[PDB]
């Protein structure tokens, strides 16, 4: 009889895992403060890693890699990419980005204007986007004065990265979109990619002559369901899955999702996770770790994949909660606490 | 990667390697804390005996 | 030359003291009867070993130690043990009933009535020193004597020896080799009243020594003898610079200078390797780069934690055996490129390195195998704060219900000394976070 | 040298105490004459904890036999090991207590208390360093109850900083001598709450249910109930009488078991408990699963009705200490809903190489559980059933007591029930 606890009631993902665990009759749930446990579904912020792995006779497992925030925070990711030789500053799949601190507080303000003036002088597209992790608060503008003046009006760190002025547009509609891939990493650091992805598409025609209205530029699921007037017109819930998106790519462009986008995605996920393995690995640690990730990708009109950000506590698509949650119990939990396919994941082999 | 202050003797040697440059109570007060805890003991034990006398 | 007096308080300190002086004698070629064939100055001399050993006219090399326990059953093992002849009866002080794992008992009730005696016995070894450096105090955190009495002894030593240094060797409490439950109280009580009196403290977590004995020595259930023979190795390696020729860590003062920039953060993390089972057929002798690369694994730290998520303030590498500087610098370079070694911006990113050619001595019949080179890394990391967080959490759980508090109050302690000691730890944890996190 | 002073008062007290000395005497190799004839040095390691070394290598238990009628103690002296006891340590009256707490505590007992303490004092003055006392007695009778508590009240007055342990037999209407046992029990319990550090509760009903159901004894006897107490007393004292890495005296043992001064009432357990399929070897799992089973507990209290404050387990025999940890760690990690979460590591374990007589290996259970409140609920319910009508009060009011003192004992134990209740939630 294995035992676990719950410390994040707001997690729609692991709320299902706990429901499945109790359905097996072999996992008993405990109060949220009982240290005698095998598995911990911990909180998001200020998770007490230091107290894990000190209970005699208990092998403990947690669902958050300590130090993953370096990859899931806006400013941390950029600093990680420009400082990590594995990715280098010339990383071809990550938009040219810069970390900018508000003037009321290192900082890459001057380095940003340097490349900005270089672009304004060379007639090139010079539309940037400002964002941060403390947002739901994003500003798109082609003027460097408005971007910097908007960050100084706040009080937390921000990042200015190139805006993809040539995004891939679906038809019919002429609309933007992004791609969400779920990647699970077990205690052995095997990198499993969920065979099922989702595209959170915009229900508005992309307009390049008006960044003021951010409904055809932002593809978030909550902005389309609040500020968009064509929500649910083309696909149910602005969510297209890998089956239909694969058929469209074959009818219009004469190619497959595997060859055009999936290879780049599997390459980006590898490069990001292998990069920070020696920093977050729990190979010879007194406790074990495994975390679910949510990579958000972009695609331009040249079928080149760019990395937007990585989510450390992502939510899932309503249609994929069952298949994915069960998979988490198969490869991540039961692999360490066995019970008494055609895996739904894609192992991304690598050199540990 | 620099090696400074190399000292060698018969039974070994020691040096320093730099990779990157940077960027009470008196004797009177203790006897009081001890005697004070001894008084609270005597007062607690006295209340125990007074209880037994009743 | 300058002398060092060692003090062993409680069962844990006294047993670990027994295991170290056994090692010191094997290293320095000192027989159980105290004679030293290699010492050519009969009954005198200011050699390096004389920092820990004095000499008599008869040529007996006697430790500069003092064993203190409030119940005699543990010290008696020394009076009749293998090295009974080293010490004289003055150096062994024993009471008649212990502190029942009660800090308030060892500190107040029982400690007051025996403190003046220990001082006198220590004053007798001090008068034999031409230039006393300071004291090495071995004790446990859980034991009522190791915790309650040690803090009191420290307060007085800072009064009778103001300018002298005081290093600690503290045994962190681990449930796998303990039968008590109030150890978090004692640990937090003693760390509060001792903090401003200890210049540098080496914490060993029995849980760490336990798993190193189970994993590397293939002991299914290790005894205190097992734990002590390993802990005495680390201790030997840390005190070697004071007993042998050298220029690194040559006096107790150099330990604070090289390891403790901020005072309240005086708890270096220790790491040791290799630890090889003697029962093994025959092991492949590890290289300098391999054993050094092991110093950054959690599996051989005296306290289980994650230095990757802390920041280093200082770092020492004490080597023993066939090691040359050329090989050391080679391994270090390779490790900086594979590891996460984040220093604090107000401290140099460097390593002081000491090398003693004599390889580690092993007690015949012991559990460790003879290796040609070994190393011990002393690193001041904010990651050791995890050990405090663990302990401070257990303290909160019990104190929220005032559990076991009556046992301390009943021995003369005021309930306020709990919250006063706890708030001090809340300050010690904040100092670690102010220096480590961003 | 950490000596213990044993005391047994009353019929139940002395019969149980006698068998106790019969059990451990055999374990330490002490024959009925006081001569040692064992084969292991571990039998003498801690022999001075319960025995005084006389001349000629004779060992004389450090016990004091007490009672207000000569009957019971005449049996002990003529019994198997009766000669072993010190002739002077027999202190007895002739009137008797008539199963009346008042007589044992105020009138008859009072006249004899000074002479008993004179012997207690004589045994202590020889101790190099006294750990503390232990009294065996029942609470439903008059002597071991009324006088027994009176002794404790006076031993704590002369030795206010020594440990006072008691093995207390609680009355049950299924094994009842007199209808007034709830009176005597309620009065004693208040004394134990005040002047004892540890009290092992031993319900005669649980002893009866164990002999009848688990042991398959058709018609149990007081002697059968005492064999269990004998073996149990031997178990809880194993860590004290034999060597090992334990190094624990009575005070240190209480310090880790009593989180609160008044909640020092334990439930003991023993395993195995087999009926005569008696030669089967018992595995470490079986030893553990029974040790925590209520049917192996002697308080007649369902532990699953409360929560464990602290638990202590002692294992005897040549076994796999690695295997002991696993099974114990298994019981915790499989029933962690019954241990309190505000006391980390409240379950500890000890191993001993010497097993009891005639058993490859055994396990003794010591539990400080809030379930014990169900015991004091029975006693308080039976008390109120009679005191509400003042029934049988005259036996006591005639001895000099007032109804007020009864009302206080009533409210005193109801408080003890409420105290155990606020820690179960
Ligand atoms: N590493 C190691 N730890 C020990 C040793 N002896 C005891 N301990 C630990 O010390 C803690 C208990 O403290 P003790 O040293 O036994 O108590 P004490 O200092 O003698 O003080 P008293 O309570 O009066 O007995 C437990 O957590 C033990 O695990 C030892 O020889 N080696
Ligand atoms: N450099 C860039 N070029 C083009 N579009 C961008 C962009 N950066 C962000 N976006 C748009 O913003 C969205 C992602 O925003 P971002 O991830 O920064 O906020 P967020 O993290 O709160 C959303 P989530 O965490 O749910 O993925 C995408 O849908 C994308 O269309
Ligand atoms: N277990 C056990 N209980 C006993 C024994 N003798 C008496 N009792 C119980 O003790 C109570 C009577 O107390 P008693 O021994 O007569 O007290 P005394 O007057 O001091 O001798 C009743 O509840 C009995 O069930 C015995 O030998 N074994
Ligand atoms: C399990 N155990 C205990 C614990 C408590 C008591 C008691 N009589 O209170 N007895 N034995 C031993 C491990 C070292 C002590
Ligand atoms: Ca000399
Ligand atoms: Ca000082
Ligand atoms: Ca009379
Ligand atoms: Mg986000
Ligand atoms: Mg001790
Ligand atoms: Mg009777």
């Amino acid at each position: 009889m294995y035992t676990f606890v719950v410390r994040d009631e707001n997690s729609s993902v692991y709320a299902e895992v706990s429901r499945l665990l109790l359905a097996t009759g072999q996992w008993k749930r405990l109060r949220k403060d009982n240290p005698r446990f095998n598995l911990m579904l911990g909180e998001r912020n200020r998770l007490p890693f230091g107290r894990l792995g000190h209970e005699p006779g208990l092998v403990q497992l947690v669902n958050y890699y300590r130090g993953a925030d370096k990859l899931c925070r806006k400013a941390s990711l950029v600093k990680l990419i420009k400082t990590s030789p594995e990715l280098s500053e010339s990383c071809t799949w990550f938009p040219e980005s810069y970390v900018i601190y508000p003037t009321n507080l290192t900082d890459e303000r001057e380095v940003f204007l340097a490349a900005y003036n270089r672009r304004r002088e060379g007639r090139e597209g010079n539309v940037w986007i400002a964002k941060s992790s403390a947002g739901a608060g994003i500003l798109i503008s082609s003027e460097a004065s408005e971007l910097l003046d908007f960050i100084d009006e706040q009080g937390q760190v921000h990042v200015i990265q190139k805006y993809l002025e040539k995004p891939l547009l679906l038809e019919p509609g002429h609309r933007k979109f992004d791609i969400r891939s779920w990647v699970l990493v077990d205690h052995l650091y095997n990198i499993y990619l969920y065979r099922e992805g989702v595209l959170r598409t915009s229900s508005e025609p992309y307009n390049s002559a008006n960044f003021q209205d951010k409904t055809c530029h932002l593809t978030n699921h909550c902005i389309q369901k609040e500020y968009s007037k064509n929500y649910g017109r083309y696909e149910e819930g602005n969510e297209m899955f890998f089956e239909e998106f694969n058929q469209y790519l074959m009818d219009a462009l004469n190619t497959t999702l595997e060859n055009s986008i999936l290879l780049q995605i599997k390459h980006i996920i590898r490069s990001c996770l292998m990069c920070i393995e020696p920093a977050i690995s729990t190979k010879h640690l007194h406790y074990q770790s495994f975390q679910l990730f949510g990579f958000d990708f972009m695609v331009d009109e040249e079928l080149k994949v760019w990395l937007i950000e990585v989510n450390g506590a992502p939510a899932c698509a309503q249609k994929l909660y069952a298949e994915l949650c069960q998979g988490i119990v198969d490869v991540a939990i039961s692999s360490v606490f066995p019970l008494a396919p055609t895996s739904i994941f894609i192992k991304l082999h690598h050199h540990h | 990667m620099e090696v400074i202050e190399l000292n060698k003797c018969t039974s070994g040697q020691s040096f320093e390697v730099i990779l990157k440059p940077p960027s009470d109570p008196s004797l009177e007060e203790i006897q009081k804390k001890l005697e004070a805890a001894e008084e609270r003991r005597k007062y607690q034990e006295a209340e125990l005996l007074k209880h037994l006398a009743e | 030359m300058r002398e060092c007096i060692s003090i062993h308080v409680g069962q844990a300190g006294v047993q670990i003291g027994n295991a170290c002086w056994e090692l010191y004698c094997l290293e320095h070629g000192i027989q159980p009867d105290g004679q030293m064939p290699s010492d050519k100055t009969i009954g005198g001399g200011d050699d390096s070993f004389n920092t820990f050993f004095s000499e008599t006219g008869a040529g007996k090399h006697v430790p500069r130690a003092v064993f203190v326990d409030l119940e005699p059953t543990v010290i008696d093992e020394v009076r009749t043990g293998t090295y009974r002849q080293l010490f004289h009866p003055e150096q062994l002080i024993t009471g008649k009933e212990d502190a029942a794992n009660n800090y308030a008992r060892g500190h107040y009730t029982i400690g007051k009535e025996i403190i003046d005696l220990v001082l006198d016995r220590i004053r007798k070894l001090a008068d034999q020193c031409t230039g006393l450096q300071g004291f090495l105090v071995f004790h446990s955190f859980g034991g009522g004597t190791g915790s309650g009495f040690t803090s009191l002894l420290m307060e007085r030593l800072s009064v009778d020896y103001g300018k002298k240094s005081k290093l600690e060797f503290s045994i962190y409490p681990a449930p796998q080799v303990s039968t008590a439950v109030v150890e978090p109280y004692n640990s937090i009580l003693t760390t509060h009243t001792t903090l401003e009196h200890s210049d540098c403290a080496f914490m060993v977590d029995n849980e760490a020594i336990y798993d190193i004995c189970r994993r590397n020595l293939d002991i299914e259930r290790p005894t205190y003898t097992n734990l002590n023979r390993l802990i005495s190795q680390i201790v030997s390696s840390i005190t070697a610079s004071l007993r042998f020729d050298g220029a690194l860590n040559v006096d107790l003062t150099e330990f604070q200078t090289n390891l403790v920039p901020y005072p309240r953060i005086h708890f270096p993390l220790a790491t040791y390797a290799p630890v090889i089972s003697a029962e093994k057929a025959y092991h492949e002798q590890l290289s300098v780069a391999e054993i050094t690369n092991a110093c950054f694994e959690p599996a051989n730290q005296m306290v289980k934690c994650d230095p990757r998520h802390g920041k280093y303030m200082a770092c020492c590498l004490l080597y023993r055996g066939d090691v040359v500087p050329k090989d050391v610098n080679a391994a270090i370079a390779t490790i900086k490129t594979k590891r996460s070694i984040q220093f604090v911006d107000w401290c140099p990113t460097g390593f002081k390195v000491g090398i003693n050619y004599q390889p580690p001595t092993v007690v015949p019949g012991g559990d460790l195998a003879k290796v040609q080179r070994a190393v011990c890394m002393l690193s001041n990391t904010t990651a050791i704060a995890e050990a405090w967080a663990r302990l401070d959490h257990k303290f909160d759980l019990m104190y929220a219900k005032r559990a076991f508090v009556h046992w301390y109050v009943g021995e003369g302690m005021e309930e306020g000394e709990f919250s006063e000691a706890r708030e001090d730890m809340a300050a010690l944890e904040k100092d670690y976070e102010e220096v480590g996190v961003d | 040298m950490r000596e213990i002073v044993h005391i047994q008062a009353g019929q139940c007290g002395n019969q149980i105490g006698a068998k106790f000395w019969e059990v451990i005497s055999d374990e330490h190799g002490i024959d009925p004459t006081g001569s040692y004839h064992g084969d292991s040095d571990l039998q003498l390691e801690r022999i001075n904890v319960y025995y005084n070394e006389a001349t000629g290598n004779k060992y004389v238990p450090r016990a004091i036999l007490v009672d207000l009628e000569p009957g019971t103690m005449d049996s002990v002296r003529s019994g198997p090991f009766g000669q072993i006891f010190r002739p002077d340590n027999f202190v007895f009256g002739q009137s008797g207590a008539g199963n009346n707490w008042a007589k044992g505590h105020y009138t008859e007992g009072a006249e004899l208390v000074d002479s008993v303490l004179d012997v207690v004092r004589k045994e202590s003055e020889s101790c190099d360093c006294l750990q503390g006392f232990q009294l065996t007695h029942s609470l439903g009778g008059g002597t071991g109850s009324g006088m027994g508590t009176l002794l404790i009240s006076k031993i704590r007055e002369e030795y206010p900083d020594r440990i006072m342990n008691t093995f207390s037999v609680m009355p049950s209407p299924k094994v009842s001598d007199t209808v007034v046992e709830p009176y005597n029990a309620t009065l004693s319990v208040h004394q134990l709450v005040e002047n004892t550090d540890e009290t092992y509760c031993i319900d005669n009903e649980a002893l009866y249910d164990i002999c009848f159901r688990t042991l398959k004894l058709t018609t149990p006897t007081y002697g059968d109930l005492n064999h269990l107490v004998s073996a149990t007393m031997s178990g809880v004292t194993t860590c004290l009488r034999f060597p090992g890495q334990l190094n624990a005296d009575l005070r240190k043992l209480a310090v880790n078991m009593v989180p609160f001064p008044r909640l020092h009432f334990f439930m003991p357990g023993f395993a195995p408990l087999t009926s005569r399929q008696q030669y089967r070897a018992l595995t470490v799992p079986e030893l553990t699963q029974q040790m925590f089973d209520s049917k192996n507990m002697m308080a007649a209290c369902d532990p699953r009705h409360g929560r464990y404050l602290t638990v202590a387990a002692i294992f005897r025999g040549r076994m796999s200490m690695k295997e002991v940890d696993e099974q114990m760690l298994n019981v915790q990690n499989k029933n962690s809903s019954y241990f309190v979460e505000w006391i980390p590591n409240n379950v500890k374990t000890a191993v001993c190489d010497i097993p009891p007589r005639g058993l490859k290996m055994s396990a003794t259970f010591i539990g400080n559980s809030t379930a014990i409140q169900e015991l004091f609920k029975r006693i308080s319910e039976q008390f109120t059933a009679m005191f509400r009508r003042k029934a049988f009060l005259h036996w006591y009011t005639g001895e000099g007591m007032d109804e007020m003192e009864f009302t206080e004992a009533e409210s005193n134990m109801n408080d003890l029930v409420s105290e155990y209740q606020q820690y179960q939630d």
